[PDB]
């Protein structure tokens, strides 16, 4: 059966080079136009490059031209994406895709081409992020009140949050972290409490970040 | 060349899901549609504006006229829930639409609870400022977030999570707006606007 298996992905630093491979099987890639398509975490599909069945023509998205080169190892029935000068926004799953219609380029007539087969994808993470403990900030409450703790700029996952060491659990919601463009994570934990208890009751968030051996308590109070 | 889709389409089982894709003179181009489930490769469901690959259920159909390409799923079932992307060409360049999340309803609809927090004093001291918009208990798990400084839309410094399931089977998401302490004081108001199934709710905080 037809299949595509991409390879070469990994976590690397900005400016670095990396070469992806896509081995074909069940057919000859020299008889098809082959493509690279990529998808950033949580984002949409983005076409990267095409090479013709001939190998005599390549084309590239503007975002990668001059940095990426698509090629074919005819002998090993393998396609390659050589990426130089990688940037943070190159972070994506990279897919190999087969196009049965495209022959010679540029097109003589309007393209009715499509991708009939995809590989499983290989992950490329471009980041300079390294182990770093979070800054912890109180989220002051304004017949209930919401209060919490902002856990800012840590790497890597995970962070865990408790309240009064886990003695306060009712109404606690700790949110999934956001992964920012910096490659650093942030999250928040909130607890909803009686408005009338804000004067007598004590609320402390406990933030743990094991990779940085960070254990921080922050008392959260009105005003 | 730009292809735009709606972010979300929600449908009860058996009803018809209609997904549009817009572009300048899209009718002059051939449109393809791909189905993608979380953690899986995309799957071609429609090519050349209406042709259906073998193996694809015939409840999938497509059309393309003027500026609009439409993918139609009649009698939608749970297995049809996925992201759908339209696709076309610009010379040798391949173009994808923004993608549409199709939810097939499996529990009652639920409007989001929204909590907006201002920058803390402690953070403002460190010459940094973040707005924290927390969104909980909603279904379907699809939201769009818009930030506004006073009355003007802000797009810079915005980071928003993908929705994910809570331990009550509804969804949660959060959005962060990064600002300088000066930018924060320079306006009278900041708002977080959360849109869900045609309804938009807003929370507001001020440097006061």
């Amino acid at each position: 059966q037809v299949q595509l298996v991409e390879s070469g992905g990994g976590v690397v630093q900005p400016g670095t080079s990396l070469r992806l491979s896509c081995e074909a099987s069940g057919f000859t890639s020299s008889a098809y136009a082959m493509h690279w398509v990529r998808q950033a975490p949580g984002k949409g599909l983005e076409w990267v490059a095409v090479i013709t069945f001939d190998g005599g023509y390549q084309y590239y998205a503007d975002s990668v031209k001059g940095r990426f080169t698509i090629s074919r190892d005819i002998s090993r029935n393998t396609l390659h994406l050589h990426m130089n000068s990688l940037r943070a926004e190159d972070t994506a799953v990279y897919y190999c895709a087969r196009d049965p219609l495209t022959k010679l380029l540029p097109f003589d007539w309007v393209s009715g081409g499509y991708f009939d087969y995809w590989g499983q994808g290989t992950l490329v993470t471009v980041s300079s992020a390294s182990t770093k403990g979070p800054s912890v900030f109180p989220l002051a409450p304004s017949g209930t009140a919401a209060l919490g703790c902002l856990v800012k700029d840590y790497f890597p996952e995970p962070v865990t949050v408790s309240w009064n060491s886990g003695a306060l659990t009712s109404g606690v919601h700790t949110f999934p972290a956001v992964l920012q463009s910096s490659g650093l994570y942030s999250l928040s934990s909130v607890v909803t409490v009686p408005s009338s208890s804000l004067g007598t009751q004590t609320y402390i968030c406990n933030v743990n970040h094991k990779p940085s051996n960070t254990k921080v308590d922050k008392r959260v109070e009105p005003k | 060349y730009e292809l735009t889709q709606p972010p979300s389409v929600s449908v009860s089982p058996g009803q018809t899901a209609s997904i549009t894709c817009s572009g300048d003179k899209l009718g002059d181009k051939y449109a393809c549609w791909y189905q993608q489930k979380p953690g899986q490769s995309p799957v071609l469901v429609i090519y050349q504006d209406s042709k259906r690959p073998s193996g694809i259920p015939e409840r999938f159909s497509g059309s393309n006229s003027g500026n609009t390409a439409t993918l139609t799923i009649s009698g939608t079932q749970a297995m049809d829930e996925a992201d759908y992307y339209c696709q076309a060409w610009d010379s040798s360049t391949v173009v994808f639409g923004t993608g549409t999340k199709v939810t097939v309803l499996g529990q009652p609809k639920a409007a989001p609870s929204v909590t907006l927090f201002p920058p803390s004093s402690e953070e403002l001291q460190a010459n940094k400022a973040t707005l924290v918009c927390l969104i909980s208990d909603f279904y379907p798990g699809a939201v769009t977030v818009a930030w506004k400084a006073d009355s003007s839309p802000v797009k810079a410094g915005v980071e928003t999570t993908t929705p994910s399931k809570q331990s009550n089977n509804k969804y949660a998401a959060s959005s962060y707006l990064s600002l300088t302490p000066e930018q924060w004081k320079s306006h009278r108001s900041y708002s977080c606007q959360v849109t869900h199934e045609g309804s938009t709710v807003e929370k507001t905080v001020a440097p006061t």
